[PDB]
């Protein structure tokens, strides 16, 4: 019998599946790229997604049903949110780097110039704004929610957790309309490029952060969360506020100054 | 009692160290390396052109 | 539980010390040998 | 006397000069004559013999400490050991100049060489320090 | 040209290469002083049977181990920073000549007048002349005025490559769609060799750089022969 | 029972076994592409005929020995086996994500082997710079190959800084401030906060040039406005980070050799040790630009990195002096370990002190690619980080197995592969000073005779690997028990005995504050 | 403006969570959240050390911010010292 | 900036519900209706093949290989031009 | 600091407690041999006649070695200190190491 | 048989430091003085005894004569 | 009008190692100059000077390249 | 809908010595095994593609 | 440190064998790579 607070783990296939997943996407993506075939990509595809839905449903497993996460263990998953997040902000700001390296300097092939000859950006005050209200409003619903939750208040939590996968969602979608109706491909140049890619990385972290919050949104169902404990909750939160400071400096940089 | 390096650490040394130079200096001159040393002192310069 | 104590904490076996010196000789032997044999097959290939 | 594996978190004897008065005794169990040798340590020692010293002294230690610090002959296992490998090694140099390695190229003939030696003098490579510096352009000669 | 057994630089060719001699120089003195001092401060703590275990105070001592490092790293760092930027000062070249890298060659252009330009390749061992130099010489040498301030510019029509003389102390990337400029002045006639100096493939190895350094009218003439 | 153990793994010991294993098979590919890279060079001429060959083994090397040799044996061996013993901690905060990182690596090398077989291989340089490593110069899978590679090995690290900084940081006893854990775990959580930062970094640059060969995007070709330089720069963002992550823990486990082997309770001057392995790695993230000196900076910024760069002997050479004062009147024990860290201390000087050499961009003109290059990184990693890491093994060999090793015989592999390394490395600054290119499979005749004499060198090494291995088979062949171990005191991963049970610190240490 | 529907921890804490949340309520501390105040040390007042075996590992941080931490064994029966500083200390098995 | 609201009499889920309500999604509402009010198709402009643009060094992986993935005839151009 | 001699004086002191236990015999010797010094004959002296009151006649030789040894290359302090304390040695009938044939490798 | 002398007891080990510290000192200057005379010294006496009558021209006509050129016969 | 040109001088606006913009815009003043002047029915020797900088600067592939976008309709810079 | 953690908690917590990834109930097995079915076999199928694209195609 | 004499001693022929055998599977398989390069370069 231990006499610390942290948590021994049981013995567990999820890391040896997810390694596995890696290997057969990252193949996969080899096998598309150069074989013309989706086969192996969508095998781990799929083993990726089968691995986060049984570890992550053995986190729940482990806290909610057995009581493991001490306030020890939980403030370890704080840091381990925190310095996640951190990794993520580093790996967006190469993709900054490449933006302003590129359009502050912009080369004779361009025209010299930026934005490019030939390239019609978008107007900033159009669709980009609008995504601009919609995330920084679902970072106000999204407080909400969390003072919901914590002043014990079940529907309120579950309304403005509601609305804030709704904005999510709303963001997803007209981004998708956007790139749709973008006269710009990711083959025009360096400025799509940068605008695609680290667009493109954007919003696939918005469908993660929402997931999580959908996630979150059915746990608060079942009535996982207490009022005083609530860390995936917290960790949807941090990521979602994350996703929107990633976007506003986007929005700033690519959309606005780029422009 | 005598250990391993009393009994045999004499001959180890000996036998090591001329095994080493012997072979070594073999490799160095009998087999046919080419150094390729400095020519000054050693190479007549001959005409080329 | 599992085994605990000296030749037990590892995943191969040191219970007869000539079947772990076959053992060492393909593990250590393997990964040394498979440079020499990549670059054969890619001479072999042209 | 026999130290064991499971006595790992007991406090243990060790042999180190600069730990004199080690954690327990070098043997801690006692014979009939042991015995009676503690407790005539209880009097005046002038009355123990040379011999009684020397067992007091091997019952509380193992090793004296001229014992515990004697020099060894490993050096020259080492150093002979570590020969005959590099050795060795010659031999593995010889197989692959025997079996892997063909001809070196024609720049290499003796001819060839004495013809790019003149004609580096002729270029005057390195003529302040490094190379036609230490040729004698007046006397046609390596210098002195 | 490098020569047998060499331990060092190739003697210099120009000024600036000189000045990296010298400061070379200074450098490894105190490379060598400092490597020394701790080999021998090394081997005097491990030859002494006389013991002291007990904790040590630090900050005494530390001051000495940071405030000489500083200042010796101030010593290398002045003269250092002096050719830095005595290699950029302004110089007004005489003439202009361009290199573009390709896989695996150079070419070179000299278009201040007319349009000259050609192809430098390796010769191949099988081909060189009693004498010269295997995987150094190209058939088409780089002729230069010697004497005098030259503009080089360097790029790449490919892959990326580096143009370098260490003898001149040269060494220039080439970069597709980027002009790198570099200036060169032999103080002497002769030949000098270089060779590309950033992976580019798999003849990398094989694709040398040759200055042929001759006085102006000779340069003139020749620049003349080869349109 | 076999497979829960040993695949299914949430046990830090286990899983550092794992992890040393691992990088040991590394080092052995690693160890013959360099007697390829060797072979090659050991004669004028050509060796393989195939130059192509050449580039792709010089890259795999350098790949190996980094990313699967050096960093799974030190984060991942001892900084597993070590980290939560030296802290009193049951285990790692993430157990179960400790293991992903373990098996992530397999699959990384997996990629790594593949793109050697496909294709004409990977001939970049483990820089992978476009235009070479881009999708008309190294046409079809094997560049690819290697980006995911990377990407696997870049995920694996950055779980694991994420997972040894959390266990640092909020597992150890109560009363333990940070001030109060050994040097080993301040160089591991060092290390672990420079993957976190500069692994992404790498990683976005990586993907960029997955998607100039894939997508045809042009951040790195100037037809579309793109630049190779950028791709060089967020390369070096990371690299220069990369090779302090390479010998910090070396560090860590050098201030723990040298003081035990001069049978000291503690190292010379404590702080400073920290507050030298902070100042590293706080200037480790503005120096990169050394690795650019040619590449047509303006003069400004050259001498702001040659500045910048120097700073950086300040810290270290606190330590090497620290390390010093930790031998003076010590009670020295001539144990295999400490010569591994005594030849550490001065071959990592050596090493050290032709860096600041290069760092001055008027001199790197001249040295930048050439021999003189790979003489100063084979000094810090060949005999820095790989001395360290004997070091270490031999030193803690008994505490992970339980039996001894032979010291003779370890003495004996010790003397060998000084010699090695040193006549392989030492003529290599000469070829550079007298320029010989990198990357280079034959050179003008004038580079034999060093080429020469540093392949030679390089076969005796092979020997000292080779002898490494029928050492380890001796000690399990011999099973020899480890009875007592001294200096418990200072030394807590000792003191659960050998090997350490399973389960350690289920009961954690009692730590008062007073 | 105010519902409820949210369990507290009191209700639906369970496991070693709630172990370690009652024990706190009555300000005990069995799986070792906080750090022991020291007694005196001396041998009539020793540092008491609970245990649930018959041995357990002391840190002893001998003087304030020192950084260099002694670790012992600490056994069942008469108080030991540190090796360093001698202040004193007692298993107490439960 | 205070902004120029102001209530801190005590935080709470009643003051965020109100600003979600009251400022959030009010926002959101004058944006989506400035961009329905924008939007309509802008006229295509004249084709130019710049080398610049419409990059091909490899063909996609998917489709005939030179149709970007969310490619919209109507505004994007192939490197031969508009689409029929 | 403190002088030399209040140095000795309270290493003298420690050594001279009555009652001092054999922990703190052991404590006092394995400390004091961490110290840049050969101790003074004053304090070897406390030292062996502690022992004496400890019944320990071992731990006496052995404090005899140990001083022998923090000597290192400096052969003239050990029979110094041998001199300086012979009546001590003659008193307790302590036997020095070479008396026992202790100092035989 | 006389008494032996009080030898010096305390700071050894510190006392052994200092005189090789000091010793390493002047070693280190004395290895200066001589790196200086031997390689920095003896480089710039070359090369300034090198240029001070260095005639580029005729230089320049024993290259040409020897047949050293591509662009001069 | 200042000949004895011998090659292009040292331009405080690009006093660096990279000088693909000095090309660039010599090239583009030239082509300008050439515009105006052919236009407005003068002569193109006013725009002589930039002529021999960006043709002493610039690689031939560079310039060939240009000018057969410009041909083209598909050079990028303003002229 | 209704607050059923405690029969949850009771399930998770039953001394049945199942591994918490099986300690729901037979469908944890059929997916575990589906899971390590596709990585496993998944990871064959890579191999195979490694060696067919190891070859000009010879 | 200190330990038990061997459980299961390697005497000097053990050891012989075991270096041997390990030089061995080293040495035969690059050595038969580089023994045939020249057959690989033909095809
Ligand atoms: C363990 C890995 C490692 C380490 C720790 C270092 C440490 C340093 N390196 Fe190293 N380096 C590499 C691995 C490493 N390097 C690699 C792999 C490359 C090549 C990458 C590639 O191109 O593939 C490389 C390339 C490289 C370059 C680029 C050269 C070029 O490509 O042209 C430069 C330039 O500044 C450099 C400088 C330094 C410096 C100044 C240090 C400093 O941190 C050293 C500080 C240490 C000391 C100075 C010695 C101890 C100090 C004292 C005893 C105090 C007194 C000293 C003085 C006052 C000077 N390194
Ligand atoms: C709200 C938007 C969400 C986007 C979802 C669409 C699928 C992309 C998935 C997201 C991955 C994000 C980055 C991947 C890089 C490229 C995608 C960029 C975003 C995007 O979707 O770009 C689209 C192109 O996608 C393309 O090339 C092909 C895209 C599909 C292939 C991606 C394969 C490469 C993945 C590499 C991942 C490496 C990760 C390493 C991490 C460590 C833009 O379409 P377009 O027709 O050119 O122009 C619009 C013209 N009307
Ligand atoms: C294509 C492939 C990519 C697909 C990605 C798909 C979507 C993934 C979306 C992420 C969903 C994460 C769900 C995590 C649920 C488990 C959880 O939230 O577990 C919580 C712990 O947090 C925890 O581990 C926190 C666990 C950390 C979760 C981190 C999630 C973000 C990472 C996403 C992957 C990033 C990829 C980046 C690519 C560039 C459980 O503790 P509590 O909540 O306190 O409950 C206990 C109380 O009930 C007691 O009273
Ligand atoms: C049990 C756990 C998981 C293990 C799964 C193992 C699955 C094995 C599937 C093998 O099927 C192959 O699929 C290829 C693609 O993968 C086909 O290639 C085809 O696919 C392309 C497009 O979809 C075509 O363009 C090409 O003609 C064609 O070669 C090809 O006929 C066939 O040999
Ligand atoms: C960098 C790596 C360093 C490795 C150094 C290797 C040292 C040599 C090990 C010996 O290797 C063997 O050498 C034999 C020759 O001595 C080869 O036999 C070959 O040559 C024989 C003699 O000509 C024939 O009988 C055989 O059939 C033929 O395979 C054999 O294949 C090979 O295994
Ligand atoms: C049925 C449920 C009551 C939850 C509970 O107390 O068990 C209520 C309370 C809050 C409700 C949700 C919130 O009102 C937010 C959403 C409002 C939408 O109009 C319907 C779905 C929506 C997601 C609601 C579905 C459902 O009526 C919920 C979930
Ligand atoms: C080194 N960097
Ligand atoms: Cu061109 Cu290397
Ligand atoms: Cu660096
Ligand atoms: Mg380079
Ligand atoms: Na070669
Ligand atoms: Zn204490």
């Amino acid at each position: 019998h231990q006499t610390h607070a942290y948590h021994m783990v049981n013995p567990s296939p999820w890391p040896l599946t997810g390694a596995l997943s890696a290997l057969l996407m990252t193949s996969g993506l080899t096998m598309w790229f150069h074989f013309n075939s989706m086969t192996l990509l969508m095998i781990g595809l799929t083993t990726n997604m089968l691995t986060m839905y049984q570890w992550w449903r053995d986190v729940i497993r482990e806290s909610t049903f057995q009581g493991h996460h001490t306030p020890a263990v939980q403030k370890g998953l704080r840091y381990g949110m925190i310095l996640f997040i951190i990794s993520e902000v580093l790996f967006f700001t190469g993709f900054f780097w490449a933006f302003y390296h590129s359009s502050l300097a912009p080369t004779p092939e361009l025209g010299g110039c930026w934005p490019p000859t030939g390239i019609h950006p978008l107007n900033p005050l159009e669709v980009p704004l609008l995504n601009t209200s919609v995330l920084l409003a679902s970072g106000v619903s999204i407080t909400w929610a969390h003072h919901s939750l914590m002043e014990g208040d079940r529907k309120h939590m579950l309304q403005a957790l509601f609305i804030t996968i709704t904005l999510g969602v709303y963001f997803t979608l007209l981004q998708a309309s956007e790139y749709y109706e973008a006269p710009f491909t990711i083959s025009d140049g360096v400025y799509g490029s940068t605008f695609f890619v680290a667009t493109g990385f954007h919003g696939l972290h918005v469908i993660i952060g929402s997931t999580f919050l959908i996630v979150c949104f059915f746990r608060q169902l079942k009535f996982h969360f207490t009022s005083n404990h609530h860390f995936g909750f917290e960790a949807a939160a941090w990521y979602w506020h994350f996703v929107d400071v990633v976007w506003l400096f986007l929005y700033v940089s690519i959309y606005w100054w780029g422009s | 009692a005598p250990d391993f390096h009393d009994k045999y650490g004499n001959a180890v040394l000996a036998s090591g160290a001329t095994f080493c130079v012997a072979v070594w200096v073999y490799m160095a001159t009998q087999i046919g390396i080419e150094w390729n040393p400095s020519p000054v002192g050693r190479v007549t310069p001959k005409e080329w052109r | 539980h599992y085994e605990e104590g000296p030749g037990k904490n590892i995943p191969f076996s040191v219970e007869n010390k000539w079947r772990l010196l076959a053992m060492m000789t393909l593990f250590f032997g393997s990964g040394f040998a498979a440079p020499f044999f990549i670059v054969r097959h890619q001479l072999l290939k042209k | 006397s026999v130290v064991k594996s499971e006595d790992y978190a007991l406090p243990s004897y060790v042999d180190r000069r600069d730990y004199p008065l080690p954690d327990v005794a070098h043997v801690k169990n006692l014979s009939a004559s042991q015995k009676a040798l503690k407790e005539k340590e209880k009097a005046s020692w002038s009355s123990l013999s040379i011999d009684e010293k020397v067992e007091l002294y091997r019952l509380k230690f193992k090793e004296s400490f001229a014992e515990m610090n004697r020099s060894t002959n490993e050096w020259k296992t080492v150093v002979g050991a570590a020969m005959f490998f590099i050795g060795f090694t010659a031999l593995l140099l010889i197989w692959e100049k025997h079996y892997v390695y063909g001809p070196i190229p024609h720049t290499f003939e003796e001819e060839w060489v004495a013809k790019q030696t003149k004609r580096m003098l002729d270029m005057k490579v390195a003529p302040i320090q490094g190379f036609s510096a230490k040729w004698d352009y007046d006397k046609n000669e390596w210098k002195k | 040209m490098a020569y047998p057994m060499q331990l060092g630089f190739q003697d210099a060719t120009s000024p600036i290469m000189e000045e990296l001699l010298h400061f070379h120089d200074h450098t490894l003195m105190i490379v060598f002083l400092i490597s020394s001092l701790v080999l021998y401060i090394i081997s005097l703590m491990l030859t002494t049977k006389l013991t002291h275990t007990s904790t040590m105070d630090a900050q005494e001592v530390e001051t000495i181990w940071t405030i000489l490092p500083a200042i010796i790293l101030i010593l290398i760092a002045l003269p250092s920073l002096r050719i830095l930027y005595m290699m950029d000062e302004i110089n007004n070249p005489s003439l202009t000549v361009k290199t573009m890298g390709h896989q695996w060659y150079w070419s070179y252009e000299y278009t201040d007048y007319e349009d000259l330009s050609f192809d430098s390749y390796m010769i191949p061992t099988s081909e060189l002349k009693p004498g010269e130099l295997r995987l150094l010489e190209v058939d088409n040498r780089v002729v230069l005025p010697m004497e005098m301030t030259i503009r080089m510019l360097v790029s790449s029509e490919d892959v990326l490559h580096s143009w370098a003389v260490p003898s001149l102390g040269l060494k220039t990337d080439a970069i597709p769609g980027r002009l790198n400029q570099t200036t060169l002045m032999s103080s002497r006639p002769g030949l000098y060799y270089g060779q590309c100096s950033e992976i580019c493939g798999s003849n990398h190895s094989f694709m040398p750089i040759v200055l042929e350094l001759v006085p102006l009218k000779y340069f003139e003439k020749w620049s003349a022969s080869m349109l | 029972m076999f497979i829960n153990r040993w695949l299914f793994s949430t046990n830090h010991k286990d899983i550092g076994t794992l992890y040393l294993l691992f990088g040991a098979w590394a080092g052995m590919v690693g160890t013959a592409l360099s007697l390829l890279i060797r072979a090659e060079l050991g004669q004028p001429g050509t060796l393989l005929g195939d130059d192509q060959i050449y580039n792709v083994v010089v890259t795999a090397h350098a790949f190996v020995m980094i990313f699967f040799m050096v960093m799974p044996i030190m984060i991942g061996g001892f900084g597993n086996w070590l980290v939560p013993l030296m802290i009193g901690a049951p285990d790692m905060a993430f157990p179960r994500m400790n293991n992903m990182s373990f098996w992530l690596l397999p699959p990384s090398f997996l990629l790594l082997l593949a793109s050697s077989m496909v294709e004409a291989g990977a001939g970049t340089g483990w820089t992978v710079y476009p235009p070479l490593a881009g999708n008309l110069a190294h046409a079809g899978a094997s560049v690819d190959l290697t980006i995911f590679s990377l990407h696997l090995a870049g995920v694996s690290s950055i779980l694991g800084a994420i997972n040894f900084i959390t266990t640092i940081i909020n597992m150890k006893p109560p009363a333990m401030s940070q001030y109060q854990t050994p040097l080993f775990v301040w160089s591991v959580m060092i290390t672990a906060v420079l993957l976190l930062l500069s692994l992404p970094v790498l990683a976005a640059g990586i993907t960029m040039l997955l998607t100039d060969r894939n997508l045809n995007t042009t951040f790195f070709d100037p037809a579309g406005g793109g630049d190779p330089i950028l791709y060089q720069h967020l390369f070096w963002f990371f690299g220069h980070p990369e090779v302090y992550i390479l010998i910090l823990p070396g560090f860590g486990m050098i201030s723990h050799i040298v003081t035990y082997y001069s049978g000291k309770k503690e190292p010379f001057g404590y702080m400073g040790m920290v507050w030298a392995m902070m100042s590293i790695g706080f200037l480790g993230f503005i120096v990169w630009a050394h690795h650019m000196f040619t590449v047509g900076m303006d003069v400004d910024t050259r001498a702001y990195f040659t500045s910048a760069t120097m700073i950086i002997a300040i810290p270290t050479g606190v330590k090497v002096f620290s390390w010093l004062a930790t031998l003076h009147g010590g009670n020295i024990k001539w144990s295999p370990a400490m010569m591994w860290a005594l030849g550490f201390i001065f071959l990592f000087t050596v090493g050290g002190l032709t860096g600041i050499v290069l760092a001055n961009s008027s001199l790197d003109i001249v040295l930048h690619d050439t021999y003189y290059v790979v003489a100063h990184f084979h000094y810090v990693l060949s005999m820095g980080a790989v001395f360290a890491i004997m070091g270490g093994f031999v030193h803690w060999f008994p505490l992970f197995s339980g039996y001894t090793l032979n010291d003779t015989w370890a003495k004996i592999h010790f003397a060998i592969m000084f010699v090695g390394v040193n006549m392989t490395f030492f003529p290599q600054h000469f070829l550079g000073l007298s320029g010989m290119p990198r990357r280079y499979s034959d050179y003008p005749d004038a580079y034999t005779m060093w080429n020469t004499i540093s392949s030679m060198g390089s076969f005796i090494s092979l020997t000292a690997v080779m002898l490494m291995v029928f050492i380890i088979w001796e000690a399990f062949a011999s099973k020899r028990e480890v009875l007592t171990v001294d200096l418990t005191t200072t030394n807590l991963e000792w003191l659960n005995g050998c090997p350490p049970p399973y389960h350690t610190f289920e009961e954690p240490t009692y730590v008062n504050l007073k | 403006a105010s519902g409820g529907g949210v369990p507290t921890d009191e209700e639906q804490a369970t496991g070693l969570e709630r172990e370690v949340m009652l024990a706190a309520r009555k300000g005990q501390d069995p799986y070792n959240i906080l750090a022991p105040k020291a007694t005196s040390g001396t041998k009539e007042d020793p540092n008491l050390v609970p245990s649930i075996t018959n041995k357990r590992i002391v840190g002893c941080i001998c003087e304030e911010d020192n950084s260099t931490v002694i670790w012992f064994w600490l056994h069942k029966g008469e108080a030991q010292r540190c090796p360093s500083c001698g202040t004193h200390y007692k298993l107490v098995p439960h | 900036a205070s902004a120029a609201k102001g209530d801190h009499g005590g935080t709470g889920a009643r003051t965020w519900r109100f600003l979600t309500f009251g400022l959030a999604l009010p926002s959101v509402a004058l944006c989506t209706l400035n961009s329905w009010l924008h939007s309509g198709h802008r006229e295509r402009p004249a084709f130019i093949p710049y080398h610049h643009l419409r990059i091909r060094t490899k063909p996609f992986s998917w489709g005939d290989g030179n149709h970007t993935f969310f490619h919209n005839p109507r505004v994007n151009p192939l490197p031969t031009g508009y689409e029929k | 600091h403190e002088t030399d001699e209040e140095f000795d004086a309270r290493w003298v002191t420690y050594f001279n407690k009555p009652d001092i236990d054999a922990w703190e015999l052991r404590k006092g010797m394995n400390t004091l041999v961490g110290y840049d010094l050969v101790p003074e004959p004053k304090i070897i002296d406390a030292a062996l006649r502690a022992c004496r009151r400890l019944n320990d006649f071992a731990s006496a030789v052995r404090i005899l070695e140990v001083v022998k040894d923090k000597a290192g290359p400096h052969k003239e302090i050990y029979p110094y200190v041998i001199q300086e304390l012979r009546p001590t040695l003659n008193e307790l009938g302590i036997s020095t190491p070479e008396e026992l044939g202790l100092d035989k490798v | 048989s006389t008494a032996l002398a009080k030898p010096q007891m305390r700071g050894l080990l510190a006392r052994r430091l200092r005189f090789h510290i000091v010793g390493a000192f002047m070693v280190s200057l004395g290895f200066a003085t001589f790196y200086k005379f031997a390689v920095a010294e003896k480089r710039k006496k070359a090369y300034a005894d090198f240029y001070r009558n260095y005639d580029s021209m005729k230089d320049f006509e024993e290259m040409r004569k020897a047949g050293i050129f591509q662009s001069a016969k | 009008k200042i000949k004895n040109y011998q090659t292009a001088p040292f331009d405080s606006r690009f006093p660096n190692q990279n000088q693909t913009r000095n090309c660039w815009q010599n090239y583009l003043d030239f082509h300008r100059c050439e515009k105006a002047m052919t236009a407005k029915g003068g002569d193109v020797s006013v725009c002589e000077w930039y002529r021999r900088v960006y043709k002493s600067l610039c690689p031939i592939s560079w310039v060939s390249t240009w000018d057969d976008r410009r041909a083209e309709g598909t050079f990028p810079g303003k002229i | 809908f209704e607050n059923r953690v405690a029969e949850k908690q009771k399930l998770f917590q039953e001394d049945n010595g199942l591994p918490v990834h099986l300690k729901g109930g037979a469908t944890d097995n059929i997916l575990y095994r589906v899971t390590m079915t596709l990585c496993l076999g998944g990871t064959l199928y890579s191999l195979y593609c490694l060696g067919w694209a190891s070859f000009p195609h010879k | 440190i200190t330990a038990k004499p061997a459980k299961t001693p390697t005497s000097p022929k053990e050891q012989a064998i075991g270096l041997s055998v390990t030089f061995l599977s080293f040495l035969l398989p690059a050595g038969w790579v580089l023994y045939h390069l020249d057959n690989y370069k033909k095809s």
